[PDB]
């Protein structure tokens, strides 16, 4: 078994420039003879990964001239120069050349760089209808920000929650390019009548202060 | 032209034994071997393991012998592979994909196929509880007013959510559904200026085909209450 | 010239009908089994390719204890079985079929062939005497022989092979398009070449042989000359002019057989370099189809394999089209003679046949010419009566037809003009065997055949017992010489009556003829060479036997004629004088002017012949040292091909290595095209050269001999052109050929097996155990192809010598009519070689289809422990198919190499006699000068006691101790009998023959102490029939003066002396007119005078003349005679003849009786004292 370590996992390429992408092994993937072998593919989002580069220097065929590969020893490195609207999707590398484990590797998105932005962050209370069933499930919607990492906490009374939350991330939007988000934390009936600030804190790297936005049970 | 494909998605119960295919066709079937390989969600391929796709000899990764077997079929050239006793680990998107026989192991597996699918789970078919969400009482700051229905404890996927039958799409984003304790869960969120809400008419549309059950939800502001 | 084919297969059962198709069946199936073995070698191959690409990826990783490495080449030992299987079902198959295909076409041949002959011969025994004077006798027998050849060789076993190569052809090309066809395609565009190289391979060596003797055919016609004329030859001593123009002819044969030499050479060089150039191709095309990840190995090795396999199939089966029309060619002359039926039918039953015979004999207006010379008429009608009982005796010189007569009564022939009747009815509605049989007659010079005397008795009529046997021939009153010999009954007579005497002979004969009982007995010339008594007692025995039968006898003796009943004469054919004996007494004619006158240890001294020319051996042994080892090179880059396509390894360098190989057999097939071309080259130069040279030799060593060296009756002249033509070309297989063999097949196989030992130990010691099967695999497969054998052909005519002796005999058994004798003679003497024939067709093709079987089955066991050796890992696939490849391609190629050469055996016993004629030094030397060499001579001969007896009849003496006195120009004629002598005394004196008893004295100098080649220049003779050499006239009378410069003033002297000027100044071209061989162009009294001049330029002081005026004109005599007795003088002259114009005229002369001299003296002393001399001049005067 080696290792594939492929460097970024996102890389926000602007749309007409050069961007690389870097694989890296754990052991010399060099055989006994002369050539080295490793072999970058790309992946739309759900057809078959297609073949770009074999043995790092060459190219295949019915690929564009635009994809190079280079980098030898244990640091190798794709380069797209004069990136089209066509390649987006992730891009691993194949293989070790100590087979049978064959390993692969990680994967690289790429992205349409954008100039920042910050979240629009709103609070939803759980409704009369689930408060009737029996279960509260608070939810906190966080919109149109740039670029995808944000951490958000769930601050019950003062006190961090890390149980019973859930966040689902939306991919790009296509005419935006931006992201969303969405967490749920989802607790029973009778907890919510003990406790009465709810926070939900987002902090972004394009703000210092994470914003916060929250509510109270008792006050309508 | 050369094109291996496969069949669809599975939705197979816990402890069931499944068969997915990959069929070939633009090329010589006996000579390039068919290696099966297996993507988890957010994680890196795994290999698992390759049929010699000429007379049938396996050979599998060692943490997969054993849970997996691969027969072939050379009138109709497919390759399958047949998973017995199913866990919840196992639930992933498999491909296959060739690679010669003449220089193994000097090539790349240059050809993919587009993959299935296999969810396993174990609940059973279960209507969606559909809330609706309103903004809190009491201040507004601005013109832009967000609102948005969430959808819980449904099975299975998916769930055409859509928002006053389509005459609205200026703000509609649908997260993903996530997984929770073998149950789906499914938000949406709208965001319309100060003017139409709450003065207009607004309505969650949740569609759930396996069970052909249509809701109809009316988002109400919380007043003093 | 051609027969349809229809009518080819006419004479054949129903059975040889169902063989044909049987046999046509089981060459289709037998065909169809290579391509079908290609395609087993094609799937197994790819089995061990593939298990062996997935065996390195487990390896590097190691850990996996013995299960996993188990599985994966036991999955390899267990399918190997199957394929065995297989392999052994399709060598089973190819068994059973090619030995049903084979035997049952010669089973066909053999039956066919056998009624072939025996209807051949039954229709040429009812072909008259005159298609036999029309066509010819000896051509006959060639034409038997050839022809029975022909037919054998046509329709008996090549239509198998034929229709074999066809369905090797078509399976060939079935399998190679449903396999893959983008490569068949390939080899398609290629394979018009491939056929025509495959063609011309087969064609070249088919033949092989024919180019030597048509360049042989213009120097064979001096060779055959001389040897025909040779005592006349070395009594001129024209010994160096023969020799130089038979060394001018050998020189144009030799120069045509090197162009020969080389061009065959390079034809066969260039289709080497077609068959690796269409490998490199293939498989440089085929492992692009590899690598580019479309075919598979095994797909590549079947449909190349199997495309080239039927293309040189289809064109190996070539030479049957060519063997199939000689067939039809050779077919339509037996068709021809078995086709047409006379008008008098030998055999009809719808003939007549009268009881009551009795003896009358009518001929009127009887005019008839032979068809021989139908221009010329002889006869001009005759006109005869005869009762019965009546003796009549026709006198008359020869020329008038008394044997035209006799021929004309038994129906030999039919008369043009008029009706001949036997007693009433005419012969042309009565049965011609039923007459045949009732007219017993002797001809002029009977033949005996090569029986017992009894058998010989025995041949008038079917039962007759010993004492009519004896009551015949003590009739015939020869039972003393029946007495006196060893096996008196049990005597077997040699050929033509050479045991016995003549006298013997005609009253065996006579008593032969009057076994029958006949009802009318013609003699001729019964008493030809017999003395007084013998014939006193057998007219006696005429008279005896004559009351109840009617007779005619023509004799030449008087004395049985003048106790006849009627006696008549011939004259121009036409019968004149007639009626008793004093009726032309009183009529005085030309019958009373006759009466009125008349009262191995050679071994390998072969190399010794050929010691003088060794740059050629040692390039020759150097290309064969190359050319050898170019099987191990093939087998050693093919198993490296496919050791590249099992391993792994990068794209790039299966690439590479693909194309090295493919590149390296390209300069394999460029090499193998030069030292191919060298090699035969120089071994063609040597061989050729040592054929001149030993031709030359031989002929020198020929022609130094003595004529009793050449009357051996082992040393005939076609023994001697014989081993001039077909020995001395096989002297060069003993040497050349057999040192390129051997350095060939040892080169071939020797390194091979030293290269499989080194690589895989085991499967080398496998196949050494199976090795010799299948080099025999090859040499009887390639001897089928090309004349196996054909002493079987020797055996059935040395049996059927009885068609031969049929044939030359065909006069006798025409008047005996016992042709149903001698045809059930020839039924029961063709029955033994028949079952040797069915035999043979039965061994063949056992061991054809054992050593066609062998090969699969070989297949089939060295894969098995390929297979297991490889499973268990002590070698590789590339490494038992290097094994398998070299040590199985070596022995197919030492089978196919050693096929080719010819023998070796016979060509060392050949040597052998070559070098016995070569050794051998005469009693006496032509080119010795040694002796007594005196200045002067005078002309004085005397022979004193000579007795002479010829060696090859060493009991019979002709000479009984004569003696002669010759002085100068003292014309000495010598007179006696046919055979007693007459030509003898001129061999004693030309040398020829040098006596055992006697004194000759030439001049007081013996002959025996003098130079030989004097004697031979000074005198010059005319020999008794005249023989001139293949040029002009010129050329014709220049050969009598040799060693001296012919002048032409001395040519045309010479030619207006002998009165030949005018008929040489009236031709064209008139001193180069050339004249064929003997003179057949011209006339014979044209040749008898050049033969005049021809003698007449040698200026002789001694001359003989022996039967000067044969055939020559009354005018022409005295012309050649005025030129003889102007230069009598001078010279001594000895005249022999039977015309008394030079004997009247002589000096002296001298009466010969069975060598003894009887009278001798002058003309008048001799006509004084009546003797037998007076009943010689007693002839026809008056
Ligand atoms: C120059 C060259 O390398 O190619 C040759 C050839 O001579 C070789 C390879 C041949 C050739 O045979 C094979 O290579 C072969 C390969 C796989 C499976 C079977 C056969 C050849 O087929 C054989 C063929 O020769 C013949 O004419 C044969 O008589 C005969 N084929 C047989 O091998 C055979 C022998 C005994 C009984 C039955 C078959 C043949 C006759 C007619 C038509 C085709 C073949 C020729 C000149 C070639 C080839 C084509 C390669 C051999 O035959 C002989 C007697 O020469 C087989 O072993 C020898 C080795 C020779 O070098
Ligand atoms: C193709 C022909 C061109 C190539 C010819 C090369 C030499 C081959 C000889 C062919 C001639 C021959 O021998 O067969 C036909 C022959 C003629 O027929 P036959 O019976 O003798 O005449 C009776 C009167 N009409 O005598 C026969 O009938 C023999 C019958 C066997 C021949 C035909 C077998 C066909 C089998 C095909 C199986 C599918
Ligand atoms: C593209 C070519 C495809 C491959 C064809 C095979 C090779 C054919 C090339 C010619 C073969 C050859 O070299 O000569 C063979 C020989 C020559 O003809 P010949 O016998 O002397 O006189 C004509 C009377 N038969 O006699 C022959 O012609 C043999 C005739 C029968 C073989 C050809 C018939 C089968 C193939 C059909 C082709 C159309
Ligand atoms: C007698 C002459 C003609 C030789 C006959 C050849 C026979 C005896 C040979 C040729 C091929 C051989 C067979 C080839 C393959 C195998 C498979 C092995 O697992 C058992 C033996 C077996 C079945 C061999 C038995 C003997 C065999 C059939
Ligand atoms: C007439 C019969 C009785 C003779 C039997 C001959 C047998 C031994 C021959 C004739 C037909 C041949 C088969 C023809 C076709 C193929 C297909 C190939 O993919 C496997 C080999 C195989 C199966 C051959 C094996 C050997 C075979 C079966
Ligand atoms: C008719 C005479 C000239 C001989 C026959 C020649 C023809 C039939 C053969 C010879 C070589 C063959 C070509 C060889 C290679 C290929 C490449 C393949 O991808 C398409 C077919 C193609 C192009 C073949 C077409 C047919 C072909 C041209
Ligand atoms: C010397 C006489 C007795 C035998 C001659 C045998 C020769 C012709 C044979 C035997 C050994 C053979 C060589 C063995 C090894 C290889 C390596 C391969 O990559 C190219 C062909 C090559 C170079 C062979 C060429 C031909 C060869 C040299
Ligand atoms: C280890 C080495 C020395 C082995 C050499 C192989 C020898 C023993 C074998 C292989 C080739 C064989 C030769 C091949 C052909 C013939 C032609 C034949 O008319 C006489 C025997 C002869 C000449 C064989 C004699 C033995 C032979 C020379
Ligand atoms: C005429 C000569 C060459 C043939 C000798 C007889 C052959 C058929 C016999 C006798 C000795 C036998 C060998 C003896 C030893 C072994 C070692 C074993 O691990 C493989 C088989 C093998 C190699 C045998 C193969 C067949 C064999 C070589
Ligand atoms: C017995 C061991 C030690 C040596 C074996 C050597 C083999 C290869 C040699 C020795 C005897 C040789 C055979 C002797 C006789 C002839 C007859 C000839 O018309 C064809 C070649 C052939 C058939 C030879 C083929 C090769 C041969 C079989
Ligand atoms: C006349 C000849 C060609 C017949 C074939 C040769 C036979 C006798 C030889 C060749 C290869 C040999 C086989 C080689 C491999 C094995 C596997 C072993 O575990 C059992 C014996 C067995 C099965 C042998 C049986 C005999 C065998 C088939
Ligand atoms: C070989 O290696 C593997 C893992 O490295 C281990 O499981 C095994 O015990 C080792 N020994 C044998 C005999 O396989
Ligand atoms: C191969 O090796 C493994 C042990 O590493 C063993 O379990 C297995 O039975 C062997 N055979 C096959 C066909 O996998």
């Amino acid at each position: 078994q080696v290792v594939m370590t492929q460097s970024p996992l996102s890389l926000p390429v602007s749309l007409g420039d050069q961007a690389s992408i870097s694989c890296r092994s754990s052991q010399s993937l060099l055989h006994s003879n002369g050539n080295t072998y490793l072999h970058w593919y790309l992946q739309k989002p759900g057809q078959s990964p297609k073949l770009l580069i074999y043995k790092v220097s060459n190219r295949f065929s019915g690929v564009p001239d635009r994809f190079s590969g280079s980098g030898s020893g244990t640091d190798f490195t794709l380069k797209i120069s004069r990136v089209e609207a066509e390649d987006l999707g992730v891009y691993f590398c194949s293989q070790s050349t100590h087979i049978p484990p064959w390993t692969f590797g990680g994967g690289t998105k790429l992205d349409i760089k954008r100039a920042d932005a910050a979240p629009t962050v709103s609070i939803f209370p759980p409704s009369s209808e689930q408060l009737t069933s029996g279960g509260l499930s608070v939810v906190c919607f966080l919109n149109n920000f740039y670029p995808k990492d944000i951490n958000v906490k769930w601050k019950i009374d003062g006190s961090e929650r890390q149980n019973g939350v859930l966040n689902s991330w939306t991919d790009q939007d296509s005419k935006d390019s931006t992201y969303s988000m969405s967490s749920t934390l989802t607790l029973t009936k009778d907890e919510y009548e003990r406790h009465n600030s709810y926070t939900c804190e987002a902090t972004h790297k394009t703000s210092t202060s994470p914003i916060v936005k929250s509510f109270n049970r008792n006050e309508c | 032209e050369v094109q291996l494909q496969e069949s669809g998605p599975e939705l197979v119960k816990t402890g069931a034994s499944v068969k997915i295919s990959c069929k070939a066709s633009g090329y010589s079937f006996s000579n390039y071997y068919i290696h099966w390989v297996k993507q988890s969600h957010g994680k890196s391929l795994e290999w698992i393991g390759f049929i010699s796709c000429y007379n049938g000899a396996t050979f599998y990764n060692q943490k997969f012998k054993g849970k997996a077997t691969f027969t072939v079929d050379n009138s109709s050239s497919t390759a399958y592979m047949k998973f017995n006793s199913l866990t919840f680990e196992d639930s992933a998107v498999y491909y296959c994909a060739r690679l010669p026989i003449q220089f193994g192991n000097f090539y790349p597996m240059d050809y993919w196929g587009q993959g299935t699918t296999v969810t396993v789970s174990s609940a059973k078919t279960t209507a969606p509880s559909v809330y609706p969400l309103a903004p809190v009482c009491g201040d507004t700051t601005g013109s832009s007013v967000t609102l948005g229905c969430l959808v819980k404890g449904y099975f299975p996927e998916p769930v055409t959510l859509t928002w006053n039958s389509g005459s609205l799409s200026s703000g509609v984003h649908t997260f993903p559904a996530v997984l929770q304790s073998d149950l789906y869960t499914l938000s949406s969120s709208v965001t319309v200026t100060s003017s139409t809400w709450p003065s207009q008419s607004i309505t969650c549309n949740v569609a759930h085909p396996a069970s052909s059950t249509k809701v109809d939800k009316k988002i109400e502001p919380r007043g003093p209450t | 010239p051609t027969v349809s084919v229809f009518s080819m297969f006419r004479y054949s059962n129903w059975l040889d009908k169902l063989y044909m198709v049987v046999g046509t069946l089981a060459a289709i199936i037998h065909g169809a089994g290579l391509p079908l073995m290609m395609l087993v070698f094609g799937e197994m191959t790819d089995i061990f390719a593939n298990a062996g690409n997935l065996e390195d990826l487990m390896s590097n990783i190691t850990n996996r204890s013995d299960i996993n490495d188990t599985g994966f080449f036991m999955n390899l030992e267990e399918d190997m079985t199957r394929y065995a299987y297989y392999y052994s079902g399709i060598g089973a198959g190819v068994l059973v079929a090619a030995y049903i295909q084979v035997s049952f076409w010669c089973l066909a041949a053999g039956r066919q062939i056998h009624k072939i002959r025996k209807q051949f011969f039954h229709a040429i025994m009812r072909q008259e005497i005159g298609w036999f004077d029309v066509h010819d006798v000896g051509e006959l027998n060639t034409r038997l022989t050839d022809d029975v050849s022909k037919i054998n060789e046509g329709i008996g076993d090549k239509i198998g092979m034929f229709f074999q190569s066809m369905a090797t052809f078509f399976t060939g090309f079935i399998v190679g398009f449903t396999r893959g066809w983008k490569l068949t395609l390939v080899i398609l565009a290629i394979s018009p070449v491939l056929g025509l190289s495959a063609a011309v391979w087969a064609k070249i060596l088919s033949s092989f042989t024919d180019k030597e003797l048509l360049a042989y055919a213009k120097a064979g016609a001096v060779a055959e000359e001389v040897l025909a004329a040779i005592r006349t030859v070395i009594a001129f001593g024209g010994q160096k002019k023969e020799l130089e123009r038979y060394n001018k002819n050998l020189e144009e044969a030799k120069r045509i057989g090197i162009k020969k030499a080389i061009t065959a050479n390079i034809s066969i060089g260039a289709a080497f370099l077609l068959i690796y150039a269409s490998y490199a191709l293939a498989f440089w095309y085929g492992t692009t189809l590899v690598l580019s990840g479309e075919y598979s190995i095994g797909q590549v090795l079947t449909v190349f394999f199997s495309v080239l396999i039927g293309a040189f199939s289809v064109g190996q089966a070539s030479p049957s089209i060519e063997a199939f029309a000689n067939a039809r060619g050779a077919a339509y002359e037996i068709f021809k003679i078995i086709d047409n039926k006379p008008s008098i039918d030998s055999y009809s039953k719808s003939g007549h046949k009268p009881d009551n015979i009795k003896g009358n004999l009518e001929f009127r207006n009887v005019h008839f010419s032979y068809p021989s010379r139908k221009e010329v008429k002889i006869l001009k009608g005759l006109n005869l009566k005869v009762q019965s009982g009546q003796t009549v005796a026709l006198v008359g010189n020869s020329g008038c037809g008394k044997s035209t007569t006799v021929q004309l009564m038994q129906r030999l022939y039919d008369p043009t003009e008029g009706m001949v009747s036997v007693d009433g009815q005419d012969i042309r509605t009565i049965n011609v065997r039923f007459l045949r049989e009732i007219i017993g007659v002797v001809s002029q010079e009977p033949v005996l055949f090569a029986t017992t005397i009894a058998e010989n008795i025995r041949y008038g009529r079917e039962n007759v017992t010993m004492d009519e046997i004896e009551k015949a021939v003590k009739e015939a009153n020869a039972y003393d010489f029946i007495m006196k010999l060893p096996h008196k009954f049990d005597t077997l007579v040699g050929e033509r009556g050479a045991q016995l005497s003549g006298g013997q002979k005609q009253r065996i004969a006579i008593a032969r003829a009057l076994v029958r009982n006949p009802k009318i007995l013609l003699l001729d010339e019964a008493t030809s060479a017999l003395d007084t008594e013998s014939e006193a007692v057998v007219q006696v025995a005429l008279d005896k036997a004559r009351k109840g039968r009617t007779t005619i006898v023509i004799a030449h003796r008087l004395s049985t004629v003048r106790n006849a009943d009627v006696i008549a004469g011939f004259d121009d054919g036409v019968i004149v004088e007639k009626g008793n004996h004093d009726e032309l007494m009183k009529e005085k004619g030309i019958y009373f002017k006759l009466v009125t006158m008349q009262t191995p240890v050679s071994f390998w001294r072969i190399m010794k012949l050929n010691l003088t020319e060794w740059p050629y051996f040692v390039v020759g042994v150097f290309c064969a040292i190359i050319n050898g080892g170019l099987q191990p090179a093939f087998a050693i880059i093919f198993s490296k091909i496919i050791g590249v396509f099992t391993r792994i390894d990068d794209p790039e360098t299966k690439r590479q290595n693909s194309n090295l190989f493919s590149l390296l057999f390209l300069a394999l097939g460029i090499i193998s095209f030069i030292t191919f071309f060298l090699q035969g080259f120089t071994f063609g130069k040597a061989g050729e050269i040592l054929t001149k040279r030993l031709r030359y030799m031989v002929f020198r060593s020929m022609l130094r001999q003595d004529v009793s060296w050449f009357d051996d009756p082992k040393n005939t002249t076609g023994a001697l052109t014989t081993r001039l033509a077909n020995d001395a070309a096989q002297v060069k297989g003993a040497i050349g050929s057999r040192l390129a063999v051997i350095t060939q097949n040892i080169a071939n196989l020797g390194t091979g097996i030293i290269i499989s030992f080194i690589y895989g130990w085991q499967l080398t010691l496998l196949l050494l155990a199976i090795v010799p099967i299948i080099a025999i695999a090859g040499v009887v497969e390639m001897k089928m192809l090309s004349g196996q054998a054909l002493k079987d052909k020797k055996e059935l005519e040395g049996a059927g010598k009885i068609a031969t002796e049929a044939i030359e005999n065909f006069r006798t058994v025409v008047s005996l009519t016992q042709e149903q004798k001698f045809e059930h003679m020839y039924a029961q003497s063709l029955q033994v070689p028949y079952r040797n024939s069915l035999r043979k067709a039965h061994i063949f093709g056992i061991t054809f289809s054992f050593t066609q079987a062998m090969m699969y089955f070989s297949y089939a066991g060295c894969f098995r422990f390929g297979a297991y050796l490889v499973a268990h890992k002590l070698m590789s696939f590339e490494d038992v198919l290097l094994v398998f490849s070299a040590v199985v391609f070596g022995a197919m190629a030492v089978g196919q190499v050693s096929s080719f050469a010819p023998d070796y055996a016979k060509a060392k016993i050949s040597a052998a006699h070559i070098i016995m004629i070569i050794e051998k030094t005469p009693l006496i030397d032509s080119y010795s000068t040694e002796g007594l060499m005196p200045n002067t001579l005078e002309g004085n001969v005397t022979f004193g006691e000579v007795v002479f007896n010829y060696p090859t009849r060493p009991d019979i003496p002709v000479l009984q101790g004569l003696s002669l006195e010759v002085k100068k120009g003292q014309t000495l004629a010598l007179v006696g009998s046919s055979g007693c002598g007459k030509s003898t005394v001129v061999q004693l004196l030309e040398r020829f023959y040098d006596p055992l008893a006697g004194k000759v004295l030439l001049d007081g100098k013996e002959i025996k102490r003098l130079n030989v080649q004097w004697l031979r220049a000074h005198l010059g003779i005319v020999s008794q029939e005249p023989i001139l050499f293949d040029c002009s006239i010129a050329e014709n009378i220049a050969y009598g003066d040799n060693s001296r410069v012919v002048s032409q003033e001395e040519i045309v002297r010479a030619a207006k002396e002998a009165n030949i000027h005018a008929f040489i100044e009236s031709l064209p071209n008139k001193y180069s007119t050339k004249v064929g061989d003997k003179g057949t162009q011209l006339s014979g009294g044209q040749k008898q005078r050049i033969a005049i001049a021809r003698a007449l330029v040698r200026q002789p002081h001694i001359l003989l003349l022996d039967e000067a005026t044969s055939a020559l004109d009354t005018e022409s005599e005295k012309v050649v005679q005025e030129a003889l007795d102007k230069a009598r003088e001078g010279r001594t002259c000895i005249v022999i003849a039977h015309r008394l114009s030079t004997i009247q005229n002589a000096d002296l002369i001298v009466v010969f009786q069975n060598g003894r001299v009887k009278e001798h003296g002058t003309h008048q002393q001799l006509l004084a004292q009546k003797g037998i001399y007076f009943s010689m001049v007693s002839v026809q005067a008056g």
